[PDB]
């Protein structure tokens, strides 16, 4: 009945693991080789990243 | 597998259609080839640049480890050397080539293997081909034999000559001398072992006479069993009339030819 005014707090624990970002185009895992690391490869061009 | 140390090689240092034969690359990568085309059209990029990129400039490969293993690969099916040592070889003579190497080594190796694979095909089919080395052995033999029997002569040179085809019709049969006598193996690892010179020293007394006492078994105990055995391997060689008949040898000889025959002629048709 005495039931004080909640507010609600949310959080999420994952451990062991790492965030992984592939760099494919549907970012699945369809090889070893990804599919835009052939597109990059063979063009001779340097890129920065940031 | 195969025999040809050039093929029983290849097997062992190559891909499998890589740029070595860069005719079918060229011919598949275009449209050239009929069995599937457009299979090339539609790889993966990476491949397919990869390849492009080989053709059009082939990159050079060392050949020397071919060569070596390919005259090793002979040594070891012509019973130069054992197959560990095979092993141990190729190593060996891969070093040798490495510390002396020059254009004119590889010159003389690319005439070795051609030599070493001629020699390998010739060892085979002269194994196959009769064996001169019991011919020769046989010969030597029969020059120590004398040519000359007083009682009958006919027989006895007709029965040499049937002796003679014999040896040579039949590869894998061996003559030879192991001590002061000369012999006769049907095949290695074979039993039916003659002793030529003793069969001969028996038989010498028995050419000439023997026809008109065939009739009586008075002498037919002079005959030692190495002899008979040695007439029984006779009986498909020295045919009818070859021997003259009514004689204890002709008649020998001609009941084992006509037992022999009616044997193998019943097998071929079994069933």
């Amino acid at each position: 009945k005495t039931a004080v005014d909640s507010i609600t707090q949310k959080k999420f624990l994952c451990d062991r693991t790492l965030w992984r970002i592939p760099f494919s185009s549907n970012f699945m895992s369809m090889g070893a080789l990804t599919d835009l690391g052939q597109n990059l490869l063979y063009a001779n061009s340097a890129h920065a990243l940031d | 597998t195969d025999p040809a140390v050039r093929a029983a090689l290849q097997s062992q240092p190559s891909g499998l259609n890589s740029t070595d034969d860069w005719r079918q690359v060229m011919d598949r990568i275009m449209s050239l080839t009929a069995r599937n085309p457009d299979a090339f059209r539609q790889q993966p990029q990476a491949n397919r640049l990869s390849a492009i990129l080989e053709a059009v400039v082939p990159a050079r490969a060392n050949p020397t480890h071919e060569k070596v293993l390919a005259i090793v690969n002979a040594l070891a099916e012509n019973r130069a050397i054992r197959p560990d040592e095979a092993g141990l070889v190729y190593d060996a003579l891969l070093q040798r080539v490495a510390r002396y190497n020059s254009g004119n080594v590889q010159t003389n190796l690319d005439r070795l293997v051609g030599d070493v694979r001629e020699a390998v095909a010739q060892r085979e089919r002269a194994q196959q081909q009769g064996n001169l080395g019991s011919m020769v052995a046989l010969n030597a033999f029969l020059s120590t034999q004398p040519a000359n029997v007083p009682r009958g002569q006919e027989d006895y040179t007709n029965f040499v000559s049937a002796l003679r085809l014999m040896v040579t019709e039949t590869p894998q049969s061996e003559v030879y001398q192991s001590g002061p006598d000369y012999f006769f193996q049907t095949s290695r690892q074979g039993l039916q072992t003659v002793n030529l010179s003793q069969a001969f020293k028996n038989l010498q007394g028995l050419w000439g006479v023997r026809a008109p006492t065939g009739d009586r078994a008075t002498v037919s105990s002079l005959l030692t069993p190495n002899s008979r055995l040695l007439l029984l391997l006779i009986a498909p060689f020295t045919d009818s009339g070859s021997v003259s008949r009514d004689t204890y040898l002709g008649h020998l000889l001609t009941l084992y030819r006509e037992a022999i025959g009616q044997a193998h002629v019943d097998e071929h048709t079994f069933q």
